[PDB]
DNA sequence: GAGAATCCCGGTGCCGAGGCCGCTCAATTGGTCGTAGACAGCTCTAGCACCGCTTAAACGCACGTACGCGCTGTCCCCCGCGTTTTAACCGCCAAGGGGATTACTCCCTAGTCTCCAGGCACGTGTCAGATATATACATCCTGTGC
DNA sequence: GCACAGGATGTATATATCTGACACGTGCCTGGAGACTAGGGAGTAATCCCCTTGGCGGTTAAAACGCGGGGGACAGCGCGTACGTGCGTTTAAGCGGTGCTAGAGCTGTCTACGACCAATTGAGCGGCCTCGGCACCGGGATTCTC
């Protein structure tokens, strides 16, 4: 028994495109993509919190990390929507 | 009694290959090469079929990129014929020694 | 209730928090950090599969094959810049021809 | 002959993927050498991962692991 | 308090004329109190307390600090010596940026050496001074020195020179001192060479200098007598004289005369053969017996570091209290001279020339031996004047040994040739 | 003010220690 | 605006090239190399400054910049101490 | 007078520069350049001096590498004179844009 | 209060070439070099041991990682030194 | 009971306790065996020893005494194993390698 | 102007891509606490601005000579087309061998108190460059007569 | 027009000083070593089942091989040009000096965010199932080409 992101990415796909099918090798391509990006963010945030002598991971360190490895016109939109999500989660306590 | 212009068929099969995405090297000889280069490190290594395809896709990606940059290096030198000095120029310029 | 629902996201904040727990990065992990990671990962997933759907519509196909993924990842120079050292299985190569390689004139 | 298992039309097909018009006839043996030294490093890195796991068959996992180590990572075969 | 009042009045008169001064007097009559009286009378006349420079060798730097501490404690004394951080602390401590005369600012007295003039000439290119004093100007006479370049370039606009012997007679240093007094009028050495030679040059230099001698005051100083000792070579000192010329510059031709062990030490090394293989050292011991029998203060001068490091082996046998000075630290030059002029149980001193033969108060000794002090009579005159100062309470006997029939005879004749030129002029 | 006075006193003490003992 | 990018003087590019060992240098290379200098500078200094205000400091020390060089695989020694 | 061959003195100063250690661009124009390139991301930004030295020696390392393989790209291209297309080719083969 | 490796690299320099000084810039070069090598070898051994779902760092995975990074001749010299050192340490009798 | 550290018990000069401490809160893993710090200590000792040997004979070739970074650059970049190990690094005050192309020489 | 070579369209499955049911661990909820981060305060090191003089170096300008580049004849070695044979692909069989799974122990490494000495931080003793100086001795430049 | 004597000059080689840049001896403090506890992770071992490598055999596109020829690399030669060379004229880094000031960093202190433990429930993964998107085979329109 193993975990993946099958139904979740399929729900995103059907949410924006209710007619396009997905191949499982293409799905494995994008699974390797998403956990690769997750690994890069997590490792960069771990290094960044290690430089500042802070033993905790918080939203500010991963905020700086996604600010810095993500290039222009994709970083700022991601930062905006993630701040929107964390504010609507913190307000919905 | 016909003969095509040299350059007419070659461009059209470059287009036919570039629209395509299939495999170029036959699978079984590359299987032979990876088994004979594997065995000198430890004997009797079984091989999953998926690892073989991983080696395959890696080497077509690397050789396609190498030929693309070598063709750019050759066309910088006002030539349409590549040469082994252009291969060594590409290997000099990418920095992989 | 799901914590992804109370943030309004479709990716598992609990599962990615659990993966961050044994991910061995620091001793203590803030609560909003998996929420922010969930949001940004679903955003990047959203534009990648959205451009994949655009490429599927551009070539009359209702199925996503890795040729569509390669054509969608290498046309955008930004995602080409982020995916510069990454290759795609059965992806293919964008047909790009140097202008002097074309034969004849006019 | 087992070194030369790959053939001249295969290098031809890879060149036409690369968009190459004219190819000199002395490219092929050094291209075979470049291929033989390129996959040598990844075989060497994959078999060390294989033997450290106390297993004597390789998989796709440790070879794409080695490719991710050496900077030319691959998607779609796990990892 | 003495006849130096008319001298400082003459210097103030030529100051009012507007030219720079020359003193051609031997050190020992107390020119330091003359200089501080000049500065005191200038502060009384037109009220300057600020920018003053004293250029002084490191042996007499703390000495001059000592007399200005004891005599005129009104001024604020600032030493300028040491390592780089303390030097920066001092350069900060005269922040200044307020020219002409200032009253409440502690930069009254600057004391330094020739080298820290030279090495901080970039640091001292600024800060237009008013009155510099350059004491013992024997070391400025060369026109090719870097100290000469950075001391000409100073725009203090007063170049009073203090020296013991300006009479080195090098045919160019007269033009050098004339050029340092007034740089506009004196630049062309060839015109001075072209312009009976002994008589005519007397009236050229006449009004600038003052004529003083030590035989004007009462002579209780000890009226020093030059008793000389001539000796032969030993057989070890004989054989070296032909094995030097068997292989055939003058520097190794000098140290062969002093001791045969200066090239090969006796090894397995008896001291009694070591002392008697040099007839120069042999005659020291017979003199040393009668001076210890009198119980008398003995001063020894030296020229080279090799001969500098052999008498303390010889002094072990007599177990004599002895302190050598040379390379030695300046703070050790403070207390050891202070130990000399206080302790009476001390008898023996090994000295070099350019440190101890300049301006150190040595009035409690009279018996001074010159081992090889024959390189320059001007330094020898300064070395003799270092002991023969005001305050010596008895007669001064100056023993000066020499070895006969050697290269020293030719070197003493070249010294005597430089002797007889300079005392006439 | 107090730091400037302390620095001036330290400079005077350094000049006294180097000037009277060296 | 000001002579900043051309403040890097045209014999200095030539001297930096002659460290590498070139012989003949064309005249039009200088502004292109100036562009190469400036385009290297902004995509190193954006990482340096993001490290800078992440530490709640508005001066740039010598440590966050050497990790900024460490980011893209162009690491530096000696200043990391 | 007597002149030398154009190139023999060039090799003399080539080995003089390669025997050198120090930095060859003045500190004030580079300081003003990094201060005027640092303002757009964030204003009033002070700088450590050794940080400026880090930017310095990093960018001479990058420029000597770029000029060296640009020289090799030119010497592949049957020339000694170096043009714009050498820079474009070398920046293509390094991969950055 | 600072941390460095300066005394140890000083004394391993002194025992093989006693007539040799060291510059402080070179001293920082060595400190940054040994920090880089230690960090690289530790993050490699860490992620490979985590890759084989192994929770423990031992000498076997780090000598595997030495066989990964270091070039083979100095790698085999290094693992020879490591084996002799660990057999000396394990024989604590 | 009075015993010394584990470095000389392993016969090593680099501090095994210090690198062990760096291994604990370096968050590489939560479980660390005993042989890993002594093995890492030995490996770093060997690398430092060979780097210092190349720096030493680089200095003796230039007949100096203090290790200038020129000595370190000529020790590192003139060895191909260190070229493979230190390919992407830039060294402070190191300069460039003395080399010239043969076509650049005046071959006449 | 014909013709091999392209795209597009009609029929054939078919096998491979989405729902459906079960439920099993894994996401979610609530109380404790203590320790790591946030914020105020102080300091003092150090970074910026500016004054003023300096001079190696940078810019302008005139020359010119080796090299980049345009052209032009020379092979000659790659490229397109028959032809075969030959080795890869495909379908299937097996078997056994090696990864996957689970249980059970034990030992080894995590957590805590003590302590004392290993490793600094900051002082002082101890050698290489630099300036200066006589002085004979050999060397160079210069004025002079046959 | 050439040989001979007088004056200037390097200069060497040490000392003497004499600063400038280094190896070595004490306080201290904090962190590694040792002793004790414990608990859960790894080692070991039996078993299972899945897949992986040979092993036939047919068959079938693909490479090996050779021929004709033709277009591109290549040697060389002019020419003109474009940057190397050198020197006059600013000039603007640079040094260093100083003055100010401001924020990096250390300490204290609170408090509040999440690790951890006990409990739960639910939804995500897997076997099983259904049906349709499209690769493939055959026929027709179309396109640069020689």
């Amino acid at each position: 028994r193993k975990e993946t992101y099958s139904s979740y990415i399929y729900k995103v796909l059907k949410q924006t495109h209710p007619d396009t099918g997905i191949s499982q090798k293409s799905m494995s391509i994008l699974n390797s993509f998403v956990n690769d990006i997750f690994e890069r963010i997590a490792t960069e945030a771990s290094k960044l919190a290690a430089y500042n002598k802070k033993s905790t991971i918080s939203a500010r360190e991963i905020q700086t990390a996604v600010r810095l490895i993500l290039p222009g016109e994709l970083a700022k939109h991601a930062v905006s929507e993630g701040t929107r999500a964390v504010t609507k989660y913190s307000s919905s306590t | 009694p016909h003969r095509y212009k040299p350059g007419t068929v070659a461009l059209r099969e470059i287009r036919r290959f570039q629209k395509s995405t299939e495999l170029l090297i036959r699978k079984l000889p590359f299987q032979r090469l990876v088994r004979e280069i594997a065995q000198d490190f430890k004997t009797d290594l079984r091989f999953q079929s998926s690892a073989i395809g991983a080696l395959q896709e890696s080497v077509e990606a690397y050789l396609v990129s190498l030929f693309e940059d070598t063709n750019l290096a050759a066309i910088h030198a006002k030539r349409v014929t590549i040469q082994k000095k252009d291969i060594k120029l590409a290997r000099r310029l990418r920095g992989e020694r | 209730q799901s914590r992804s629902a109370k943030a309004g996201l479709t990716f598992p904040v609990g599962r990615v928090h659990r993966l961050l727990r044994r991910g061995n990065y620091a001793q203590r992990i803030g609560s909003g950090a998996p929420v922010y990671l969930t949001a940004v990962l679903e955003y990047l997933a959203a534009e990648i599969l959205e451009l994949a759907g655009n490429a599927a519509r551009d070539n009359k196909k209702t199925r996503i094959i890795p040729r569509h993924l390669q054509l969608a990842i290498r046309n955008d120079d930004e995602l080409n810049k982020l995916l510069g050292n990454v290759t795609i299985a059965q992806g293919g190569v964008l047909p790009n021809i140097h202008q002097n390689l074309l034969p004849k004139k006019s | 002959d087992n070194i030369q298992g790959i053939t001249k039309p295969a290098i031809r097909r890879l060149a036409r993927r690369g968009g190459v018009k004219r190819i000199s006839g002395l490219i092929y043996e050094e291209t075979r050498g470049v291929l033989k030294v390129f996959l040598e490093n990844v075989i060497r890195d994959a078999v060390t991962y294989t033997e450290h796991a106390k297993r004597k068959t390789v998989t796709a996992m440790d070879v794409v692991y080695a490719l991710k180590r050496q900077g030319r990572t691959l998607y779609g075969f796990g990892g | 308090k003495e006849y130096q009042l008319k001298g400082l009045n003459w210097l103030a008169n030529l100051y009012d004329q507007g030219i720079n001064g020359i003193l051609a007097d031997e050190m020992g009559l107390g020119k330091t109190v003359q200089s501080i009286s000049v500065l005191a009378h200038l502060a009384e006349n037109h009220n300057i307390w600020g920018p003053f420079l004293v250029v002084t060798p490191a042996s007499t730097l703390h000495n001059w600090v000592n007399e200005i501490s004891k005599f005129l404690p009104q001024f604020k004394i600032l030493p300028y010596w040491g390592n780089a951080n303390d030097r920066k602390v001092l350069r900060k401590f005269w922040d200044r940026k307020n020219l002409r005369y200032n009253k409440n600012a502690p930069f009254h007295v600057m004391v330094t050496s020739y080298q820290m003039v030279v090495t901080d000439a970039n640091y001292l290119q600024k800060m237009k001074w008013q009155y510099m004093i350059l004491d013992e100007a024997q070391a400025i006479k060369s026109s090719q020195s870097s100290r000469w370049k950075n001391l000409l370039s100073f725009h203090c606009r007063n170049r009073l020179l203090l020296t013991g012997t300006p009479i080195q007679n090098s045919m160019q240093e007269l033009w050098a001192l004339l050029h340092f007094i007034m740089p506009s009028l004196f630049d062309s050495h060839d015109e001075f060479n072209e312009w009976q030679q002994l008589r005519r040059l007397h009236m050229i230099l006449k009004p600038f200098m003052l004529r003083r001698v030590k035989k004007n005051v009462q002579s209780e100083l000890g009226d020093k007598i030059e008793i000389d000792v001539l000796c032969d070579l030993t057989q070890r000192q004989a054989k070296l004289y032909q094995v030097l010329k068997s292989q055939i510059a003058v520097m190794q031709f000098r140290k062969v005369c002093n001791h045969p062990d200066l090239f090969e030490r006796a090894d397995v090394p008896s001291m009694d053969r070591f002392i008697t293989e040099s007839a120069k050292l042999r005659k020291l011991d017979e003199l040393l017996v009668k001076l210890k029998s009198e119980g008398h203060r003995v001063l020894i001068y030296f020229q080279m570091t090799k001969m500098m490091d052999l008498m303390e082996e010889y002094l072990t046998y007599r177990q004599y209290n002895h302190i050598r000075l040379d390379s030695s630290k300046l703070e050790d030059r403070r207390d050891l001279v202070h130990d000399w002029q206080t302790n009476p149980e001390i008898f023996v001193f090994l000295l070099s020339t350019r440190a101890g033969g300049l301006g150190i108060n040595l009035t409690a000794a009279d018996t001074v031996i010159f081992y090889d002090s024959d390189w320059n009579p001007t330094i020898d005159s300064q070395a003799m004047d270092r002991a023969h100062r005001l305050g010596q309470t008895r007669q001064v006997t100056v023993y000066r040994l020499l070895v006969r029939g050697t290269i020293e005879e030719r070197m003493r004749d070249r010294a005597k040739q430089k002797e007889q030129v300079q005392q006439v002029v | 003010r107090l730091e400037e006075e302390k620095q001036d006193t330290i400079n005077k003490l350094l000049k006294k220690r180097a000037g009277k003992s060296r």
